[PDB]
């Protein structure tokens, strides 16, 4: 029956890491290796699964995350990383097999549009009424920063600082964040996230053959 | 107990595995400029935070729970509805008019 | 581990007085707003009072304005809810929270 729809990936401006787009698939047939032949994969490292296996297994759900990402920040996009990307931008599950891919959009992939630059939330805290004490807001797994409400979808300058007033239910004070940037590259480089879940008598996201 | 500022239509039905939502409606002084929190309370137990800052999920809550906030109303959707989901579900938010926090009428879901 | 223990609850004649406590552990207390929520048996939760982490401002429900007082001590990681001229509508289970963790309540009965 039906085929898994990866099309959105190939058409638009992929968001920055902290605004990742997510496609969620059930009851479909996929050809992941076809998808990745459209790009220059620079890195493909999984956790509790393999590149070979993730292309050929049956799932209850396959979940795919995509965003613009500089290849020069490879060390921060890692299932073992403790940098700003897992702290404030993007964190995957530990209790499910996952994978992280680093690609480059080739010139003959012409429906993928570049943003001005790459930007990531380098700090997301919450300070108290004392305007000094800072309480980090670490991102949950599979979720966005609470501080994406105050960060522009693309940060104009390295170091820009954002602020918003909190009601007393949340402790008063401000929600505070700060952003860093990386110069856009000649070809758009991206990062992808894959997460699989296995079920009992309900594995319907299986490879096409 | 004198009527809450929030309207929580309290009946919520479904079936196992179904998706039931809980609609929490209010005014522009509470939902709309303030964050929503969602709570779960079992028969004769303390309440538990499910969703905070309208969409956020504390680690420990199953992924089946998620929250959203449009302009004036907020809702808690549940996928893969289970049997431990038989409980009482409340929304809450700050109110700039009362300068105090506001809770909703409270919905009870029953599913089997 | 995070724990939140109330006390003080009990029996009183209408119009009497009753002071509640709530001790906390397992987090940085001086970072969270703390508040009291009550539940009359078989009914919904109703928000009572809130106090900031600086013994700042306090907030009250119109049901309890002028009678209740919320207090706070950061050296003991403790909260107080003073109740005066209590009434039959004050019958409830009294919960103490930040937002993430709740406590097993404490009983307030009056009639
Ligand atoms: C897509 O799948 C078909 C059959 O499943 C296979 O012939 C083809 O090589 C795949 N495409 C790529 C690019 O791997």
């Amino acid at each position: 029956g039906v085929e898994c729809d990866f099309s959105p990936l190939l058409s638009g401006t992929p968001p920055q890491v902290y605004n990742f787009k997510r496609l969620v698939f059930t009851n479909c047939n996929y050809n992941l290796t076809k998808l990745l032949s459209l790009f220059s994969v620079n890195d493909f490292t999984c956790s509790q699964i393999s590149p070979a296996a993730i292309a050929s297994n049956c799932y209850s759900s396959l979940i795919l995350d995509y965003f613009s990402y500089p290849l020069s920040m490879k060390s921060d996009l890692s299932v073992s990383s403790a940098g700003p990307i897992s702290q404030f931008n993007y964190k995957q599950s530990f209790s499910n097999p996952t994978c992280l891919i680093l690609a480059t959009v080739p010139h003959n992939l012409t429906t993928i549009t570049k943003p001005l630059k790459y930007s990531y939330i380098n700090k997301c805290s919450r300070l108290l009424s004392d305007d000094r004490t800072e309480v980090p807001q670490l991102v949950n797994a599979n979720q966005y920063s609470p501080c994406v409400s105050i960060v522009p979808s693309t940060v104009w300058e390295d170091g820009d600082y954002y602020r918003k007033q909190l009601s007393p239910l949340e402790g008063g004070g401000w929600l505070v964040a700060s952003g860093s940037t990386v110069a856009m590259t000649e070809q758009l480089q991206m990062g992808f996230g894959i997460t699989v879940q296995y079920g009992t008598d309900t594995n319907s996201v299986c490879p096409k053959l | 107990g004198s009527q809450p500022v929030l309207t929580q239509s309290p009946s919520a039905s479904g079936t196992p595995g179904q998706r039931v939502t809980i609609s929490c409606s209010g005014s522009s002084s509470n939902i709309g400029n303030n964050y929503v929190y969602w709570y779960q309370q079992l028969p004769g137990t303390a309440p538990k935070l499910l969703i905070y800052w309208n969409d956020q999920r504390p680690s420990g809550v199953p992924d089946r729970f998620s929250g959203s906030k449009s302009g004036t109303s907020a809702s808690l959707a549940i996928s893969g509805l289970r049997s431990e989901d038989e409980a009482d579900y409340y929304c809450a938010a700050w109110d700039d008019s009362l300068s105090g926090a506001v809770f909703g009428g409270g919905t009870q879901l029953t599913v089997l | 581990e995070v724990q939140l223990v109330e006390s003080g609850g009990g029996l009183v004649q209408p119009g009497r007085s009753l002071r509640l406590s709530c001790a906390a552990s397992g987090f940085t207390f001086s970072n969270y707003a703390m508040y009291w929520v009550r539940q009359a048996p078989g009914k919904g939760l109703e928000w009572v009072a809130l106090i900031s982490y600086d013994i700042s401002t306090d907030y009250y429900a119109d049901s309890v304005k002028g009678r209740f007082t919320i207090s706070r001590d950061n050296s003991k990681n403790t909260i107080y809810l003073q109740m005066n001229n209590l009434r039959t509508e004050d019958t409830a289970l009294y919960y103490c929270t930040n937002t993430y963790y709740w406590g097993q309540g404490t009983l307030v009965t009056v009639s």
